């Protein structure tokens, strides 16, 4: 019952996609496939809203990051109320 | 008469032009290369790449009721 | 082995004056997030509730209805006035759940001991087509 | 006089004196060969 | 008489329409002296509105039932004025247009920056490459032949 | 205090701006990559505000462009009694 | 003794990457990471920008063709 982020292998190592994100779904965690030895991460996405902020700020060729809209809450629906 | 089978086949010729392009483009295309994992009917993929509105095979269906309508008209 | 801090009730709250924008059912059926900073100067911010609020010296506790609410007041902390700012989530049943920095360390900055979920070894396009996934649960994505 | 030929020589510029001397021109046809419905040379 | 029209220059419709037309212009010119600007104007449109029927005539062109002429695109050799000959200087012109405009995409494909040679057109060139297409059909047909036209990717 | 407060020469009069479309900012004085750009240079070119953070140079920019809106009436008005 | 794994730097390549906006494009080749935990080291810039105004990526060595 949330939105699926999924992060690919493409990823450079910018961080620009977490810096993007205003639910604080991705982070940023080692790895060794690239020069930044870094890769995203979504352990959070049960607080995804969908906004897709984080794949308008990837740079590859295509998107690293991907959202898939999925089964919606309050929280994912955006709701105050 | 002349004039309005022409006009006709316009019409035809439109609708079929953004019927097909849905159905060959539902797949994928160079702006949303994995349209196929998103389902027939998704509203867009957000603002990025310059904007999506209105890319998936059913907003193509959606688009080409009006020229049908158009044309039966 | 970072440890989180624990939320003080009796922290207190910027001097406001009342808005429309603020707290509703869903803070009492539902959750509701609360987040603490410290100040180093009384100074005046603008609420993501709209409207500003003055924020007193030392430390200070706000609470908001949603997640992205507090994330923006604490990115509009961080970027003009330089706060380290911290918010948990609140339940109805008293449960306290911190939230933003999962390890201390925020999360653009890589740190060690993080796991990753939701990692796909393979390029966008490697994805196995629909026809592959029919009647079952699993979608392309997934796998 | 150069940057003031380059301005002559962007888009809008251009196409206005192109489209302005076309215009002028099919006027002119237009009123030495009026009505014409075919081509009768031939 | 092909379709069942009648001839223009042999259509009662077309002098009945031609008649309303000059009895209007007269209607129009009753209200102003024969000396001024305004009746001047008027009987040279009705000069040339009598020049127009005239004209229609006797370019052969066919009348229907409701005195208008009608074209005919069939390819009849007595109509190849109507569709066929215009149609050919259209294509003539429309290929010389395209074919400038490629060459000059051609020409300036290979820059360091070849959007600034659109924005700004480099009118030198342009000038150079615009007759080129008075024989646009021959080096289309050339380059068509020798594989140039049509890009392999 | 209120007096005529006036700084002498600040714009150089040339045509080097007019060559170079979209000057007045700096991601399109770059050249166009794609169309968009165009839509761009015609949606911006009003933008004082955005162009510089001084508001000296805006309310400058915003006098002659009034200026110029009068002159362009006063040749409509001048058209008028014309025809 | 070992040799730099990759195309030569400057030269031309193809993509052959379906879901990339130059699939069937030339770029040319600016850099090559040579460290073979690196999964996609060759650095390719193009001429024309995609749709994100980026033209420049990283391709693996199988998503890659040289030309003459
Ligand atoms: C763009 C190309 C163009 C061309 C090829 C012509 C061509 C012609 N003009 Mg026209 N004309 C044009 C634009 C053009 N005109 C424009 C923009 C105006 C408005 C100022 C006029 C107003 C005009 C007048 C007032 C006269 C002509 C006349 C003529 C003819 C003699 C010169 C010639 C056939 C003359 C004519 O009557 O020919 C018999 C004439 O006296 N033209
Ligand atoms: C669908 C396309 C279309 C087509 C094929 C036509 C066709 C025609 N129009 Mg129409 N028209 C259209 C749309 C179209 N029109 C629209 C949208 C409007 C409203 C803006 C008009 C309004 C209109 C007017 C006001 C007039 C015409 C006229 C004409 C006639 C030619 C004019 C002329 O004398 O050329 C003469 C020949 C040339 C200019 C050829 C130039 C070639 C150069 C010199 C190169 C020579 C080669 C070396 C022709 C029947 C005229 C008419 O009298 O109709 C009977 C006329 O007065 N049309
Ligand atoms: C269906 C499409 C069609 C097409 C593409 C053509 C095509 C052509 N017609 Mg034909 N034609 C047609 C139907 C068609 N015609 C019909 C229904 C009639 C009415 C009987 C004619 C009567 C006709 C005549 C009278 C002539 C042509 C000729 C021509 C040629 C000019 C060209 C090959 C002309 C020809 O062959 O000389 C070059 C010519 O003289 N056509
Ligand atoms: C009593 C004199 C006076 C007059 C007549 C005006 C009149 C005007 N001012 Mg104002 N203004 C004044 C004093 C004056 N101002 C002062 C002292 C200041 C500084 C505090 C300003 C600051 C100011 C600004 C910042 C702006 C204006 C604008 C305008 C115009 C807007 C109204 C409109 O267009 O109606 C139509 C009115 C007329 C056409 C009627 C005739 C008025 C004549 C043509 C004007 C001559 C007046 C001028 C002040 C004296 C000449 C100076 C000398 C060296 C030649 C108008 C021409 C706006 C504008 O349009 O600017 C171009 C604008 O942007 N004014
Ligand atoms: C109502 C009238 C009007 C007025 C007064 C202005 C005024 C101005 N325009 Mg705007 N503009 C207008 C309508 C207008 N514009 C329209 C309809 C468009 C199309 C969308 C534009 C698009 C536009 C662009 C693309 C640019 C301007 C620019 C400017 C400046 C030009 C100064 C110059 O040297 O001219 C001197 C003029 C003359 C001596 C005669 C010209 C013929 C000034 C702020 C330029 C700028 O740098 O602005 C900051 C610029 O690059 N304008
Ligand atoms: C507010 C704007 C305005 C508008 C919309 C009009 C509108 C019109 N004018 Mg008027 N006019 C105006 C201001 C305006 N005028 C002013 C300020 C004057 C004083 C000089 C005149 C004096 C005037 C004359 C003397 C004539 C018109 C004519 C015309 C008609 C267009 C003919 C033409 O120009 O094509 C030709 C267009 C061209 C592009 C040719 C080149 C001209 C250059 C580029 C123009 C700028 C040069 C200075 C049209 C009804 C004509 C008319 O109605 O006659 C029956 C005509 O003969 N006008
Ligand atoms: C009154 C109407 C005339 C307005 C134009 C005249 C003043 C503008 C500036 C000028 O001439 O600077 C002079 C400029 C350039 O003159 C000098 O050139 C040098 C290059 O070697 C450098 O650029 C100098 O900085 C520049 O001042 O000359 C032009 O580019 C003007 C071209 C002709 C203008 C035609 C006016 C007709 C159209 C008016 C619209
Ligand atoms: C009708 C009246 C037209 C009034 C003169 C306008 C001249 C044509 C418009 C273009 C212009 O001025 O560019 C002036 C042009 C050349 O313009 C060139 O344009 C280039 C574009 O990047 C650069 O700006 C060059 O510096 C500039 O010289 O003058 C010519 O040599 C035109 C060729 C002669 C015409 C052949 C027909
Ligand atoms: C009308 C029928 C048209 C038939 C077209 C289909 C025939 C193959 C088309 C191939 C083509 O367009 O090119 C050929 C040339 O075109 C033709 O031969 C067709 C000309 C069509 C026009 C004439 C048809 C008859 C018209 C009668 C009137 C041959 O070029 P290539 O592939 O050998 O070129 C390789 C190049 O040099 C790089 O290596
Ligand atoms: C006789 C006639 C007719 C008929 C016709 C027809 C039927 C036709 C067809 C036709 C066709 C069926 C055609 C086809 C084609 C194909 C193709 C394939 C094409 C291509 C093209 C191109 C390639 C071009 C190019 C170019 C040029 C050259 C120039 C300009 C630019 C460009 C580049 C565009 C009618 C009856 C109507 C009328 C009378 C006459
Ligand atoms: S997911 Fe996007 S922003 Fe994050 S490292 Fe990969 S390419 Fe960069
Ligand atoms: S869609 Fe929005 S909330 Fe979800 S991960 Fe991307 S940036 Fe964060």
């Amino acid at each position: 019952m949330s939105h699926s982020v999924k992060i690919y292998d493409t990823c450079i190592g910018c961080t620009q996609c977490v810096r993007a994100c205003p639910t604080d779904v991705l982070e940023m965690i080692p790895w060794d496939g690239c020069k930044a030895k870094q890769i995203a991460s979504a352990p959070r996405t049960e607080d995804c809203v969908g906004c897709k902020r984080c794949e308008s700020a990837c740079p590859t060729d295509f998107l690293s990051v991907r959202v898939y809209l999925w089964h919606e809450t309050t929280r994912s629906m955006g709701l105050g109320y | 008469d002349f004039l309005v089978h022409h006009a006709i086949a316009l019409g035809l010729h439109t609708t079929t032009l953004i019927l097909v392009k849905g159905a060959l483009d539902a797949r994928g295309s160079k702006l949303m290369p994995d349209k196929k994992d998103f389902g027939y009917s998704f509203p867009c993929d957000g603002p990025g790449r310059g904007g999506t509105c209105d890319i998936s095979a059913w907003d193509a269906f959606y688009l080409a009721v009006f020229w049908m309508l158009n044309t039966i008209g | 082995g970072f440890t989180p801090p624990e939320l003080d009730p009796n922290t207190p709250s910027p001097i406001f004056a009342g808005s429309t924008g603020g707290l509703l059912r869903k803070a009492q059926v539902e959750e509701f997030y609360v987040i603490t900073w410290e100040s180093p100067k009384e100074q005046i911010f603008e609420m993501p509730t709209g409207g500003a609020a003055i924020m007193r010296e030392g430390p200070n506790l706000l609470k908001l209805a949603r997640k992205e609410q507090c994330l923006a007041l604490g990115t509009r902390l961080r970027s003009k006035y330089k706060i380290k700012y911290q918010f948990y989530r609140v339940f109805p049943s008293g449960e306290v759940q911190y939230l933003h920095p999962k390890d201390g360390v925020y999360p653009e900055k890589v740190n060690p001991g993080r796991q990753g979920v939701g990692l796909n070894m393979r390029s966008i396009g490697k994805n196995v087509s629909p026809i592959e996934v029919k009647f079952t649960g699993k979608q392309p994505y997934d796998l | 006089m150069r940057d003031f030929k380059t301005y002559l020589s962007v888009a809008p510029v251009l196409s206005t004196l192109w489209f302005g001397s076309l215009a002028g021109l099919l006027i002119e046809i237009n009123r030495f060969f009026p009505d014409a419905l075919t081509f009768p040379f031939f | 008489d092909i379709a069942g029209l009648t001839p223009c220059k042999e259509s009662k419709q077309f002098a009945k329409r031609e008649k309303q037309a000059l009895k209007k212009l007269q209607a129009s010119l009753k209200l102003y002296a024969d000396d001024s600007a305004p009746a001047l104007a008027i009987k040279a449109t009705m000069e040339k509105t009598k020049k127009r029927f005239d004209n229609y005539g006797k370019y052969g062109l066919l009348c229907g039932s409701d005195g208008l002429p009608h074209l005919i695109v069939s390819g009849d050799q007595r109509h190849w004025g109507e569709f066929i000959t215009p149609g050919i200087l259209f294509l003539y012109i429309a290929g010389w247009i395209g074919w400038v405009g490629r060459s000059y995409l051609i020409a300036i494909r290979d820059e360091k920056k070849p959007t600034q040679k659109e924005i700004i057109i480099d009118v030198p060139l342009a000038s150079s490459l615009l007759f080129r297409g008075f024989s646009w059909p021959v080096a289309a047909y050339r380059e068509l032949l020798n594989g140039e036209l049509v890009d392999n990717n | 205090e209120v007096k005529i407060l006036v700084d002498r020469d600040p714009v150089k009069t040339s045509f080097e701006a007019w060559a170079k479309p979209g000057h007045f900012s700096r991601t399109i004085a770059k050249g166009p990559e794609t169309t968009t750009w165009i839509w761009n240079l015609h949606a911006d070119a009003h933008d004082f505000d955005s162009h510089t953070s001084d508001l000296e140079e805006i309310s400058r920019k915003i006098f002659s462009a009034h200026f110029g809106q009068l002159s362009i009436i006063f040749l409509w008005l001048s058209g008028m009694y014309f025809h | 003794k070992p040799p730099p794994i990759g195309p030569k730097r400057g030269s031309k390549v193809r993509i052959m990457r379906k879901e990339s906006y130059w699939y069937k494009g030339v770029g040319s080749v600016v850099a090559v990471d040579q460290d073979p935990k690196t999964r996609y080291p060759v650095v390719v810039r193009f001429n024309k920008v995609n749709y994100a105004n980026v033209s420049t990526n990283n391709y693996a060595l199988d998503e890659i063709q040289e030309v003459a």
